[PDB]
């Protein structure tokens, strides 16, 4: 829905050579204005990293470079580093719009960093939650690589289906992936059964936790 | 409590005219130049873009109000209380037309002969892309008789590829800031190159606000740096009415601060090309020989490409060298042209382009010829001398067709040699020279106080020689042993 | 140094308004076009609007036209934004950013941005957070606690332990969104299970949105 | 023989609109002259033109909205030196 099409994501080992393309029209790109490139590091504004297509702004790497031909452009990274992880975006001015439209986004993801088994812990409801008549087990998933888990509930030894919120994997401040699960249920079914167990795979491997009313 | 420009601008030791401003509509009601400037009632501009106006939000005034007062405001401005005419050629959307622009420059033309004949100058803090009709006007009206101020424009770029930046004539003014570098606009900046003349204060100047009569308001640009030239040449007519421009642009030159700005800032083939000047008023209401340095654009890599470097009407032509980066060059001469003396470059027929580089200079009632020499094959080399009683020789140049090689010339044998000589009331000249046994990348010589570099040369013989050029006082000789040849003149 | 922060942000209801301010200072405004740039959480930049330096440019993007109007005080280095009949789809970070003004002639790059002011519009009002303790297990190596932080609106909430004091081994978790549209975080601290009865644990949860402070001691079972 | 001028700039031309200028020494009368004759040679083809100033004083020539059809016609009108295509300027 971006008038400036750029691919969702890249990505690449510590050392390669990626490249970010961005497609216009006639309008914008092939009309002759030039295309500015942005990072934005998780959590930050953007900044400025190429200028006028080709142009490095003070402080930014030679690694970093840029180019435009007909109706696209395109930015490249070489020697690719960790820091190097961020969203980019391209801009440019469109005369049908009369405005300095953004591309999309392109997610950029540094490859290459061992894998990481998750460290899972689950708590029962506390008593205070059960005196205000609600239960939730909440199971907390740490320090994995890659970031994808799937998360599994069982009542005893049956699925849960019901009641279940899973957040999506988050790059953790030593980065590696974390994310949570939470299991809501009245009081009476956590006190109905004889156990809960939060069932956590990763990467074809699944690790158990499980707590019980007693 | 003084702005820092207007310090800046201002010599260690600190003294009737028009100023016609081609811009956008101004606020004559301002405090600052309120009865001081007249609105003709001359506009010719585009329509603004619609689609993107509202005329109820928009300060039509902003950009014309500011550089007025730049120009001639009581408090803030260059030239205090000075008298101005405004012209609209430029729409509230800060955009106008090459056609535009030349029927305000015809309409100045008009009012200069049914007015009162005295100085004026004409500021244009605009700039559009190179153009052949614009320039010519400009010229035109140069020739009258009338200063032209513009500004170098804003796009960190070769002023040589806009007008009416590119018109030789026009006194072209880059922006420098506080700390005299370079201004950044954005991710551009000010324009430079060798069609530049000096900067000028162009970061953070305060001047006259339209929002109301004694506002204020801080703004940059080269339009700003061409304004602070235009007040300058405004107080130095103001004081010498019968001032040429010719003379005008030499004593600007002159009395600029020198070697204050950081040419790293340039790219690297524009550093030679850029002069390294600051504008200031002359510590001087008010003799001396002024001479100032023309670089010529690239010949390009043909075999048989020449590059020609010219001077302004009134000026001599008292040397003439060139400089070829790669170093294949086959030298220079100085030619007739319209019984003008030009500086012609010669390409080498492996190189990939050569300047010509003229040293050009105001001397009242001079006589200056040109004589010339043939390849000898002698020992003593090729050789030419100024016969003629009272003739001075002011610089020497040489030009050769193979590619392998008091008051006299010599050149290589192989080569053609040639010597601008000068008849002027009390004209005297000699030569400095300084050598290195190793060069590391340039050798130098520069005259002494009181003395100005005519012409500058290297001795022949050598092969690692890229070319020779004037900067200032000093002659420069830039090696890829050699000794750099200075010829010093002086009016007693 | 040349600097812009925008303000004004809030939690509004639809059909409301706000206005956005943002100042500018260490650089020469007056010369300077300004743009509005948002950012809906987990997405794109959109391109909000623009204004000239002396406001003979103005446009705006099609999603705000009509509703959203721009303008700027040079006298006293702001921009604007006043923003009227919102819209869930306007709840984004909207940041200010500069481009120097060639009037048309060139496009250029916005340069420096600032860090960005939060919108939130749902017809949701605020509300704070209900926190229970999650007590360390019964059981000599490390052991977890933690205090669960449960529905409240809008984000974000901050969780500190000790009043600081206690940083390591700390790990607040990213809230998860329920489907009733209110967030919940968890915040989990491990600790030497040999400290446990001696040394107390106090969770301290801020939810600024609400003005709710809670302190809630975390005791073994 | 006379030659045709653009700016380099694409995005800064304003094609439609020409600057004729005459060689020098051309006085008023046959600028003047040169302006209508042009406008009837369009004419004849089949082309409205519009003549929107008359230069004398700076530069010989005239201003002339036509459609960039003619240009090759308007070079070969008498005591054309040159033609230049319009072209925008902008505050700096
Ligand atoms: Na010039």
């Amino acid at each position: 829905e971006s008038v400036l099409t750029q691919p969702p994501s890249v990505s690449g080992a510590p050392g390669q050579r990626v490249t970010i393309s961005c497609t216009g029209s006639s309008s914008n790109i092939g009309a002759g204005y030039d295309v500015h490139w942005y990072q934005q590091l998780p959590g930050t504004a953007p900044k400025l990293l190429i200028s006028g297509n080709s142009n490095r702004p003070s402080g930014v790497p030679d690694r970093f470079s840029g180019s435009k031909s007909g109706t696209s452009a395109s930015l490249a990274i070489t020697g690719l580093q960790a820091e190097d992880e961020a969203d980019y975006y391209c801009q440019s001015y469109d005369s049908s719009l009369s405005g300095s439209v953004f591309g999309g986004g392109t997610k950029l993801t540094v490859l290459g960093q061992p894998k990481a088994a998750p460290s899972v812990t689950l708590f029962p409801p506390s008593s205070e939650e059960l005196q205000a008549n609600k239960a939730t087990l909440v199971c907390l998933i740490s320090d994995f690589y890659p970031g994808a888990v799937t998360v599994a509930w069982k009542a005893d030894s049956s699925p849960v289906k019901a009641g279940v919120e899973t957040t999506t994997p988050s790059k953790q401040s030593n980065n590696k992936y974390a994310a949570s699960s939470y299991l809501s249920l009245t009081p009476e079914q956590w006190k109905s059964h004889r156990s809960y167990s939060c069932q956590v795979t990763h990467e074809g491997s699944t690790v158990e936790k499980t707590v019980a009313p007693t | 409590s003084i702005p820092w420009n207007l310090e800046r601008i201002t010599p260690p030791r600190y003294y009737l005219v028009e100023v016609y401003l081609l811009d956008t509509s101004i606020q004559s009601d301002h405090r600052e130049i309120e009865g001081r400037v007249m609105v003709t009632d001359f506009e010719n501009v585009p329509e603004e873009d619609g689609t993107r106006f509202h005329r109820q939000a928009s300060k039509c005034d902003s950009h014309g109000t500011h550089l007025a007062g730049v120009v001639s405001g009581r408090d803030a401005g260059v030239a205090k209380g000075a008298s101005m005419r405004s012209l609209r050629v430029l729409n509230c959307q800060g955009k106008g037309t090459v056609s535009g622009t030349l029927i305000g420059l015809e309409f100045i033309r008009k009012s200069q002969l049914v007015q009162p004949v005295g100085p004026l100058v004409v500021l244009l803090p605009l700039a559009g892309g190179y153009s052949r009709v614009l320039n010519a006007a400009c010229q035109r009206l140069a020739r009258a008789g009338v200063v032209l101020v513009t500004a170098a424009g804003n796009f960190r770029d070769d002023a040589c590829l806009y007008s009416p930046a590119s018109a030789p004539e026009v006194i072209t003014v880059g922006a420098t800031n506080a700390q005299d570098q370079p201004v950044t606009l954005g991710t551009l900046g000010t324009n430079f190159g060798r069609c530049v003349d000096l900067f000028a204060p162009g970061e953070d100047i305060i001047g006259a606000s339209s929002d109301c009569s004694t506002c204020f308001v801080s703004q940059s640009g080269t339009s700003q740096a061409a304004a602070h030239v235009a007040g300058i040449a405004a107080m130095m007519l103001s004081a010498e009415p019968e001032l040429t421009l010719a003379e005008l642009r030499q004593r600007l030159i002159h009395f600029s601060a020198k070697d204050v700005i950081n040419e790293a800032w340039f790219p690297e083939d524009q550093r030679v090309l850029t002069p390294n000047l600051v504008a200031a008023l002359p510590p001087s209401t008010h003799w001396q020989l002024f001479c100032r340095t023309v670089w010529s654009a690239h010949s390009g890599p043909t075999r048989m490409a020449t590059a020609i470097a010219r001077c302004a009407p009134d000026e001599e032509l008292l040397s003439c060298s060139s400089f070829s980066r790669s170093g294949k060059r086959r030298g220079e001469r100085m030619e007739a042209q319209g019984g003008k003396l030009v500086c012609r470059a010669h390409n080498a027929f492996g190189g990939e382009g050569v300047y010509a580089i003229a040293r050009c200079c105001l001397l009242p009632q001079a006589a200056c010829s040109v004589h010339t020499a043939p390849p000898a094959e002698a020992s003593m080399g090729t050789r030419v001398h100024c016969h003629q009683q009272g003739h001075v020789l002011t610089g020497c140049s040489s030009h050769w067709e193979v590619e392998d090689l008091p008051n006299q010339c010599v050149g290589h044998r192989e080569a053609s040699i040639h010597a601008s000589c000068c008849h002027a009331p009390g004209l005297e000249c000699k030569v400095k020279e300084h050598g290195i046994p190793a060069p590391q990348g340039q050798v130098t010589v520069a005259c002494e106080e009181g003395w100005t570099l005519t012409g500058c040369s290297a001795l022949p013989g050598t092969s690692h020689v890229l070319g020779a050029y004037a900067v200032d006082n000093t002659c420069v000789v830039r090696s890829r042993a050699v000794t750099a040849v200075a010829i010093c003149c002086r009016s007693r | 140094e040349v600097q812009l922060v925008e303000s004004g942000g809030g939690l509004v209801k639809p059909g409301g308004s706000l206005r956005l301010s943002c100042a500018a200072s260490g650089f020469t405004f007056s010369s300077y076009s300004m743009n509005w740039v948002r950012q809906a959480p987990g997405k794109g930049l959109e391109w909000v609007s623009s204004i000239s330096s002396s406001s003979s440019y103005i446009s705006y993007a099609d999603s705000v036209k009509g509703r959203f109007t721009i303008s700027r005080d040079n006298a006293k280095n702001s921009l604007y934004l006043q923003m009227n009949s919102l819209r869930a789809e306007d709840t984004a970070v909207y940041f200010c950013a500069r481009d120097y003004d060639f009037w048309s002639a060139y496009y250029d790059a916005f340069d420096v941005w600032g860090q960005g002011t939060m919108v939130t519009v749902s017809s949701a009002s605020t509300k704070g957070p209900s926190v229970f303790p999650l007590a360390p297990s019964s059981k000599g190596g490390t052991a977890a606690l933690g205090c669960l932080v449960k529905d409240y609106f809008p984000e974000p909430v901050t969780v500190s332990w000790n009043s600081g004091a206690l940083t390591s081994g700390v790990h607040t978790f990213p809230a998860v969104l329920q489907s009733s549209g209110l967030y919940s975080l968890s915040s989990v601290v491990t600790v030497p299970s040999s400290s446990l009865g001696t040394q107390t644990y106090i969770c301290n949860v801020n939810h600024k949105p609400s003005n709710t402070k809670v302190d809630k001691k975390v005791e073994p079972k | 023989t006379a030659t045709f001028h653009r700016c380099a700039k694409d995005p800064w031309r304003l094609p439609g609109t020409y600057v004729v200028v005459l060689k020098e020494e051309t006085h008023l009368s046959q600028s003047e002259r040169t302006a209508r004759r042009l406008q009837a040679q369009a004419a004849r083809r089949g082309y409205l033109t519009k003549i929107l100033h008359v230069f004398h004083g700076l530069l010989p020539g005239f201003l002339v909205k036509m459609s960039g059809d003619l240009l090759e016609l308007a070079l070969k009108l008498p005591h054309v030196d040159y033609i230049e295509e319009d072209s925008s300027v902008f505050a700096q």
